[PDB]
């Protein structure tokens, strides 16, 4: 690939220059030892002090292996580069992907650093390798191919990418292969062992024109609108009448004709919340006629591509998190729940940061794109921590929620 | 001639669009002018700068100044208009170490390199931009044009080009010679090991013979500096580390401007003198841009700055690093939202000292604030030593895991032991998860008219306890609050309490300790006198009862 394909920024915007935060020596050390080989391979080089821009790097290690890798926080970088249909008007994100028994994402990163950037685009990827204790100048370097993690990476390597899979996929119609960043996310519908097999052959292939050996498997098969549920009991005190039509009255913005006279009319009166209140007919009935409500989905919830797609996260105790997708308030796309978070029984934040992982990983596959986090957290604690337990080339957006939600009590 | 390699150019560019400056020289009196030649004929020999004919459009004004002893005229350009339009750089230099990340060097040399700096050489594109004009003798022959070939003092791009330009010249000697440390500051050259004095000499040796590779000569300083190094208003001794003399001032008469300066003072001394105050000082500025104004101090302010006398009274020091040994930070509370922090490796020998103060808020307690806290530390101690420290905190493994198992938000602290130091962090109250069995249950409301802002708030029980209270100035947000602490004031050790008011509900669940509203301070009063408390939220306007019957009696 000799011929660079020529890149701009959007107009009127100058390059990324975001604050390197600080790293641990022994995350420094690493980098020095990753970028070094980085350069005397020529995938990057130093530059000087003409160069005013920068993008922010960490080391981490991805799911299940001891060997330090970088990851550039690109993110300011991605929205100042230039929209891209560098082959088409853009591919169609494949609705057919989270309907497989089966997906495994595969990490391609490493095919992007055949292919030279543009010399004019390559100092807006200008980097440093922090000092401890300033007591040196940071090392200083840019891509001179295309980095992992940039919004132009994938496009510009699509016309090449789709090449070297379509023997593949030539021979294996019904697999649905599709990229997002440096990840191959291949389907299919076949035994789990067939399935493994299918994708094992997927990797040789990749190794002939020219890997990683690791991989990820996903079952979208399960990912939906979790129901709204109501509690079946044969006594009711007035504490759980009174938590029935906090939901209820919850639910019927999302549903309508959901309706709470007749619960209601059982509290006439001011009564101990510990008391128990006999169900009469009227409320039976208008409790069933609820319950029928909230088994039909919501009503007019479609995907817009033109919005962005927003995520909540609620803590719920003992390793549990629910989580919403959603583009308008109350249209939810999808709903989740997680337990026993692997590796973390005792840190909440390891946990929250694996959750938004996973979520970002069920957004990719549905939509093909991330969303923007609304995390149960306050701002310090999370930025202070998040890149200890990061183990995606991508990164979301986030913002921090500080009072707590009254609908965390719905989504128990 | 020993051939001399040459200094890699930077190449410069102007911001785009934009033109080189074009400012008007000034005139200038005879003798600046007479001034003006002899020193540009001898910078013009020294290969500084060089003659330019007619055709180089542009010009940046220069003048002629001197020192009172001084015997002599300064030459000065100024580069401000060329600067505003010089395209930004990497300015390598923003941030300076912490003494308290360095390491013990016995043995430091310092050389002068202010000679070497006019060897970098400015890029050859870029000089036209740098033209200046001596304006001649009765203005009757043509000014005498010069452009720069070294970087020019007070242009942009001199400090980040300079320094750049050391560090790649320096790189394979610090590489090749790991056991030495190297600084620089201003024009000096600072060069540190942990060596015998004599294989010490010989690096400097083998770092001169290194420079001396680009013509570079580098001799010792003028008047070599006996300990302690005066560094960025630091003092740098052998052992030892502190800040330069902290003396607060003796005042009768302290305006907005003073308070500042003693701020400052403070602030900067709290890096090693344990447990300074600034909250009852800084709280004389919440809100000022005149600082002649002439603020009396509360006597809360008096004490507090008599209480930093005392410990500013006699000079403390800092240790150096040793990365052999831990790294423990030690967090005590203060008081009205204030926290002291010391960082040491051995018992009573602090690297640093620090502070930290609560963030502006209505609600908080001193978990999050502790919390808060951690987390600065840790970023500092990452910035300082590449690693985070053991934790010795001011509260019980059993209240933080308490908190962090119920609370609703994430929250984690690092690796971190008990340490018991009054004031402990502690919980004041603890909601219930169920509603208490035996326990009276009080429906409480409130409301306010918009116009006339009269408002009432109340509550019945199941006992057929009631209350209304009438209220004047109020606001519904206030009248919820208000029915609350009724509530607890009329109920025993343990109630049930059912309001409407989402509002309430989220301040008192986010579990303050501390408020700046009245209210709410004496809401979490009461609820540290009850032995369990549990609130529960309906929807307003529903129909249910006991919420129905005191909405009524609250809403006119
Ligand atoms: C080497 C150096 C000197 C200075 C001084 C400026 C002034 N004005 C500043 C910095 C940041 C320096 O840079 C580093 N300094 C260290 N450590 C120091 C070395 C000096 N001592 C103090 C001292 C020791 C011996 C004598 S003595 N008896 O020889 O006169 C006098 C003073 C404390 C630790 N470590 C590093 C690591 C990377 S850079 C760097
Ligand atoms: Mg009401």
């Amino acid at each position: 690939p000799i011929e660079t394909v020529p890149v701009k920024l959007k107009p009127g915007m100058d390059g990324p220059k975001v604050k390197q935060w600080p790293l641990t020596e022994e995350k420094i050390k690493a980098l020095v030892e990753i970028c070094t080989e980085m350069e005397k391979e020529g995938k990057i080089s130093k530059i000087g002090p003409e160069n005013p821009y920068n993008t922010p790097v960490f080391a981490i290690k991805k799911k299940d292996s001891t060997k330090w890798r970088k990851l550039v926080d690109f993110r300011e970088l991605n929205k100042r580069t230039q929209d891209f249909w560098e082959v088409q008007l853009g591919i169609p994100h494949p609705a057919g992907l989270k309907k497989k028994k089966s997906v495994t994402v595969l990490d391609v990163g490493d095919a992007y650093f055949s292919v030279p950037l543009d010399e004019d685009f390559r100092k807006y990827t200008a980097f440093t390798i922090p000092s401890i204790n300033n007591e040196t100048p940071g090392i200083r370097y840019q891509y001179n191919v295309l980095p992992q993690g940039w919004k132009g990476s994938p496009a510009i390597f699509q016309s090449s990418m789709t090449k070297i899979l379509e023997p593949f996929k030539k021979q294996n119609p019904d697999i649905v292969i599709y990229q997002y960043m440096d990840d191959l996310y291949v389907g299919s519908d076949l035994e789990i062992g067939q399935h493994r097999t299918k994708i094992e052959e997927l990797r040789q292939h990749l190794l002939r024109w020219g890997f990683l050996w690791m991989g990820y498997e996903l079952h979208p098969d399960k990912w939906t609108v979790q129901p709204i549920v109501l509690p079946e009991k044969d006594s009711w005190t007035v504490n759980d009448i009174q938590k029935l039509v906090g939901k209820l009255n919850w639910a019927s913005q999302i549903y309508p004709g959901i309706k709470v006279r007749q619960l209601s009319k059982l509290l006439r009166g001011t009564k101990a919340l510990t008391e128990v209140i006999p169900l009469t007919e009227e409320a039976e009935l208008e409790l069933a006629e609820n319950r029928e409500i909230l088994k039909e989905p919501v009503h007019g919830v479609y995907y817009d591509p033109s919005k962005d797609l927003i995520a909540e996260i609620q803590k719920q105790g003992q390793g549990q998190w629910t989580y919403q997708i959603y583009q308008e308030p109350f249209k939810n796309l999808k709903t989740g729940k997680y337990a026993r978070m692997r590796g973390a029984h005792t840190n909440d934040v390891k946990q929250l940061t694996e959750a938004v992982q996973k979520i970002t990983t069920e957004s990719i596959v549905i939509w093909g794109k991330t969303p923007k986090f609304k995390l149960p957290i306050q701002k310090e604690t999370w930025e202070t921590w998040w890149t200890e337990y990061w183990q995606a080339t991508w990164i979301p957006e986030w913002e921090f929620v500080n009072t707590p939600p009254l609908v965390k009590l719905w989504y128990q | 001639m020993v051939p001399i390699s040459p200094i890699e150019t930077v190449p410069v560019k102007l911001k785009p669009g934009m033109d080189g400056p074009k400012v008007k020289q000034w005139p200038l009196t005879e003798e600046k002018i007479k001034a003006l030649v002899e020193i540009c004929t001898e910078m013009e020999k020294e290969g500084k700068i060089s003659k330019i004919g007619p055709e180089n459009p542009y010009n940046t004004p220069v003048f002629a100044i001197k020192k009172k002893d001084s015997t002599k005229w300064r030459k000065l350009v100024d580069f401000r208009e060329l600067n505003k339009r010089t395209q930004d750089f990497w300015e390598v230099q923003l941030g300076i170490p912490h003494p308290a990340g360095l390491k013990k060097n016995k043995s430091v040399t310092v050389l002068d390199v202010g000679d070497a700096y006019f060897s970098v050489p400015l890029d050859e594109d870029f000089r036209k931009y740098t033209a200046f004009t001596i304006p001649s003798i009765n203005n009757e022959t043509p000014g005498i044009r010069y452009q720069y070939n070294v970087l020019p003092q007070g242009w942009k791009g001199s400090p980040a080009i300079f320094q750049s330009s050391m560090t790649k010249i320096l790189e394979p000697f610090a590489a090749q010679n790991p056991d030495i440390v190297i600084c620089q500051y201003m024009d000096d050259l600072y060069v540190g090991s942990d060596l015998e004095i004599g294989q010490h000499r010989t690096k400097i040796e083998e770092l001169r013979q290194h420079l001396l590779r680009w013509g570079l000569t580098t001799p010792d300083k003028k008047h070599q500096k006996e300990p302690p190094f005066l560094w960025m208003g630091y003092e740098l001794h052998p052992d030892k580390w502190t800040v330069q003399p902290i003396v607060l001032p003796e005042k009768d008469s302290w305006t907005v401007n003073d308070i500042q300066k003693l701020v400052g003072k403070l602030n900067w001394a709290s890096q090693i003198y344990p447990g300074i105050k600034v909250r009852q000082l800084s709280k004389l500025l919440r809100g000022t841009k005149a600082l002649t104004e002439v603020i009396p101090l509360t006597e809360e302010a008096e004490l507090e700055l008599a209480e930093n006398r005392e410990i500013l009274k006699e000079p403390v020091h800092g240790v150096y690093y040793d990365p052999s040994k831990d790294l423990i930070a030690e967090i005590q509370k203060q008081g009205q939202g204030q926290w002291t922090y010391q960082i040491y490796q051995e018992p009573f020998k602090n690297l640093k000292t620090g502070k930290y103060a609560r963030m502006r808020g209505a609600h908080t307690n001193d978990v999050k604030q502790l919390t808060e806290a951690v987390q600065k530390i840790t970023t500092e101690s990452i910035v300082i030593w590449g690693k985070t420290p053991k934790f010795k905190l001011p509260i019980q493994k059993e209240t933080w895991e308490t908190w962090w198992t119920e609370y609703w938000q994430a929250t984690w602290i690092p690796e971190w032991e008990f340490v018991n130091t009054p004031p402990l962090v502690k919980l004041w109250y603890q909601l219930e998860k169920e509603p208490i069995v035996g326990a009276e249950t009080f429906y409480v409301d409130g409301a306010a008219n918009r116009e006339t802002k009269l408002g009432k708030a109340g509550y019945v029980t199941n006992k057929g306890r009631q209350k209304v209270v009438p209220l004047t100035n109020t606001t519904n947000q206030k009248t919820e609050l208000q029915a609350i602490y009724l509530a607890l004031q009329d109920s025993g050790l343990e109630v049930n309490i059912v309001t409407d008011s989402q509002y309430a509900l989220g301040i008192i669940q986010a579990q303050p300790d501390k408020s700046e509203s009245e209210l709410v301070n004496q809401i979490i009063e009461q609820l540290i006198k009850k032995e369990k408390v549990y609130l529960a939220w309906v929807p307003a306007h529903k129909g249910i009862g006991g919420n129905e019957q005191v909405d009524k009696l609250v809403s006119a």
